[PDB]
């Protein structure tokens, strides 16, 4: 499991979808 | 310049929520589904005008290397108020397993907790929004 990459992967996602 | 195999798992775990069934490829539905999930609203046209931009080679949907072209290339407030559901400015680790099961994601107590301390600078268990700012830049 990788911590920083499922917790920056999910605030990216959150990012680019509220542009 | 350099893209790291970290920056680059990261943004693959992005691609990853958006592709909602898989199979290699972000939709204009699977984009507007999640973006309604998370509170936005956009319309027909917008979605279509959004997929346009980033399908490269204009099969009409998105996968990873025209993704990561668009990451590669490119408001981190309006994602912490996402996390922060009950707006106090720091991020339990309630609200993140809560945020991570509504995108359908499968997570033990302790992989939401190596997420927090992930993040967590000064120690308090929880993420607050200098600490949010500084995990993405
Ligand atoms: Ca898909
Ligand atoms: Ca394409
Ligand atoms: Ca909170
Ligand atoms: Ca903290």
């Amino acid at each position: 499991f990788n911590a920083r990459r499922k917790l920056k992967g999910a605030i990216l996602t959150t990012m680019l979808a509220t542009r | 310049d350099q893209l790291t195999e970290e920056q680059i798992a990261e943004f693959k775990e992005a691609f990853s929520l958006f592709d909602k069934d898989g199979d290699g490829t972000i939709t204009t539905k699977e984009l507007g589904t999640v973006m309604r999930s998370l509170g936005q609203n956009p319309t027909e046209a917008e979605l279509q005008d959004m997929i346009n931009e980033v399908d490269a080679d204009g099969n009409g949907t998105i996968d990873f290397p025209e993704f990561l072209t668009m990451m590669a290339r490119k408001e981190i407030r309006e994602a912490f108020r996402v996390f922060d559901k009950d707006g106090n400015g720091y991020i339990s680790a309630a609200e993140l397993r809560h945020f991570m099961t509504n995108l359908g994601e499968k997570l033990t107590d302790e992989e939401v907790d190596e997420m927090i301390r992930e993040a967590d600078i000064d120690g308090d268990g929880q993420v607050n929004y200098e600490e949010f700012v500084q995990m993405m830049t």
